[PDB]
RNA sequence: GUGGGAGAGGGUGGUGGAAUUCCCGGAGUAGCGGUGAAAUGCGCAGAUACCGGGAGGAACGCCGAUGGCGAAGGCAGCCACCUGGUCCACCCGUGACGCUGAGGCGCGAAAGCGUGGGGAGCAAACCGGAUUAGAUACCCGGGUAGUCCACGCCCUAAACGAUGCGCGCUAGGUCUCUGGGUCUCCUGGGGGCCGAAGCUAACGCGUUAAGCGCGCCGCCUGGGGAGUACGGCCGCAAGGC
């Protein structure tokens, strides 16, 4: 399960301490709000760790979803 | 006497019992149903058959009203969720959408023993 | 915190020749220094244990080296206190 | 001093007059709390992704400062104090740290 | 000492969204809820289901781990400030300044105590409904203390790795968190698993010893009587030692 692929191989070079940039903090996320975890996202510790922090800010800034309705169920 | 023939349908699903309310775009009410809406009493509201007669009911009653295509949000999990959706599909009314809408918290109250080991 | 140049200051002003970081002396003032601050720190905060067991291992490291340096050479001890004004 | 980022969400539904008066009041904070404007970038109307104050939309504004720590959440305070700002965050900056490089 | 690193370590202030309850309005009608099945309960003074607006308390989904930090208790939304510990590299400074530690002092989950505040959900006690031969319980509906904040007490625990602390020595393999480097690899600091020698009553332990050694502290001496009696110390009490 959650083996489709690859979050981290498909995308650019970005910075992932940047809570602003949206368009790529996007596909780190579900259907749902929800933060992907290391075996879609296939960040590391450290990188997935920052991610967290990250995808938070941008949250509380507005940028981002806490929660999303699922569809087509 | 309403005409409005395009609305949404509130799917309430637990393992007691189904809701289906069917509103206008706006999200108000135009007619409501459920297990004991039609004749049963007890636990066989929590039936997948009574889901599927309450769908079937509302979405009459609703057809009534002139409506025609409905988006169906579905909150709750529970028998009879899957069935009511099902029921509603063959009811006549277009089915646009299926949405889950089900409310979840972010460990904010303290759940009845029955529902602990959570948060 | 405590800034570079304030701890370059003390520990220039401490050392028993020029470049001296590691002398009882230094290592006393530095000490003090940070005793003091964390104590500052502790008026206020009144509730925060977990750095007062700091304070606590900082004042037992203070009073080991300064008990070392009077069992040493007592007029260089008798000058440490005199000049950081310790004890009380 | 030290070096932060301020985020500034105000309300989209002002015009040139609120809005500059807003920067103005905003610029007039930051040099009365001590900090140094270094780099700003102002994106402003931007779409949210769940609603603030009832607005689908926010203005954003961001000012890279110089600023003394021990005023710093005072300053945020101060930025609070009007209703046209919907949020504020004030962020200790930090090297980029990327990935695929 | 200098230059860097990771972290739910701690304290203060601020702030975010989801959900629950309650209040107000709209729309809407005959039930909702709940169980093994039910009933009590709530609902025509319009509930449940649905939309909008408001009030409040409490806890932080995903990330989240087999993970991290802390001396222990324990620590988890986000932001800033104050602050403890720790790791690495350089090989610069001091020159045995070390270890352990009876008493002492401090910390110490939950429940509990005192004064005041707060109180959404949960809920000892209690009140009801059921179940049963009986049900003082288990299941259901209510519900006070309490749970929350401040200040001051209380000192306990399956406070457990049921494994005192420090140093040296004795094959490796593999996974993992976090440093540094001549980066496939090498070299540190943690967390796991399998295992040399060896040990163990066995189970098992095995460079994170329960192996080989040295230093210091605490403790044990068949079961019940009994954590009782007596005395003392502490505590407002409950009670603790
Ligand atoms: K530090
Ligand atoms: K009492
Ligand atoms: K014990
Ligand atoms: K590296
Ligand atoms: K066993
Ligand atoms: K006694
Ligand atoms: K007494
Ligand atoms: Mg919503
Ligand atoms: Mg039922
Ligand atoms: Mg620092
Ligand atoms: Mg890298
Ligand atoms: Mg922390
Ligand atoms: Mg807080
Ligand atoms: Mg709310
Ligand atoms: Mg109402
Ligand atoms: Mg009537
Ligand atoms: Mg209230
Ligand atoms: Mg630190
Ligand atoms: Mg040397
Ligand atoms: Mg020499
Ligand atoms: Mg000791
Ligand atoms: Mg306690
Ligand atoms: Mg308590
Ligand atoms: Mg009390
Ligand atoms: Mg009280
Ligand atoms: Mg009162
Ligand atoms: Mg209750
Ligand atoms: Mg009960
Ligand atoms: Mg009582
Ligand atoms: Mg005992
Ligand atoms: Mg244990
Ligand atoms: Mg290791
Ligand atoms: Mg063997
Ligand atoms: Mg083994
Ligand atoms: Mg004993
Ligand atoms: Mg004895
Ligand atoms: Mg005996
Ligand atoms: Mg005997
Ligand atoms: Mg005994
Ligand atoms: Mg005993
Ligand atoms: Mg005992």
């Amino acid at each position: 399960p959650s083996r489709k692929a690859k979050v981290k191989a498909t995308l650019g070079e970005f910075d992932l301490r940047d809570y602003r940039n949206v368009e790529v903090l996007k596909r780190f996320l579900s259907e749902t709000g929800k933060i992907l975890p290391r075996r879609r996202t296939g960040l590391s510790a450290k990188e997935q760790r920052i991610l967290a922090k990250t995808i938070k800010r941008a949250r509380i800034l507005g940028l981002l979803p806490f929660t999303e309705k699922l569809v087509r169920k | 006497k309403r005409q409005v023939a395009s609305g949404r349908a509130y799917i309430h699903a637990s393992y007691n019992n189904t809701i289906v309310t069917i509103t206008d775009p706006d999200g108000n009410p135009i007619t409501w149903s459920s297990g004991g809406v039609i004749g049963y009493k007890g636990s066989r509201k929590g039936t997948p058959y009574a889901a599927q007669l309450a769908a079937l009911d509302a979405a009459k009653k609703a057809m009534a009203y002139g409506m025609q295509s409905v988006d169906v949000i579905v909150r709750g999990t529970g028998a009879g969720r899957e069935q009511a959706i099902r029921a509603l599909q063959a009811s006549g009314l277009q089915v646009k959408s299926i949405v889950d809408d089900t409310p979840v918290p972010h460990n904010g109250c303290r759940p009845k023993k029955k529902f602990r080991k959570a948060s | 915190p405590i800034t570079k140049e304030e701890k370059q200051k003390v520990i220039q002003e401490f050392a028993r020749f020029p470049g001296d970081t590691g002398s009882t002396e230094v290592q006393v003032a530095l000490l003090t220094l940070r005793i003091n601050r964390l104590s500052e720190h502790l008026k206020v905060h009144k509730k925060d244990h977990h750095s007062h067991r700091g304070l606590l291992m900082m004042v037992g490291q203070r009073r080991r080296l300064l008990r070392y340096l009077q069992r040493e050479d007592p007029e260089r001890y008798r000058a440490l206190i005199e000049k950081l004004g310790i004890r009380g | 001093m030290r070096r932060y980022e301020v985020n500034i969400v105000l309300n989209p539904n002002l015009d040139q007059s609120q809005l500059a008066l807003e920067k103005e009041i905003i610029q007039r904070a930051l040099e009365n709390y001590g900090a140094r404007v270094e780099k700003v970038e102002e994106l402003g109307l931007r779409r949210l992704a769940y609603p603030i104050a009832k607005d689908p939309q926010g203005y954003f504004l961001w000012y890279q400062v110089e600023m003394p720590e021990d005023r710093v959440n005072d300053l945020a305070r101060e930025l609070r104090i009007r209703d046209n700002v919907r949020r504020v965050m004030v962020v200790k900056s930090q090297e980029p740290f990327l990935a695929n490089a």
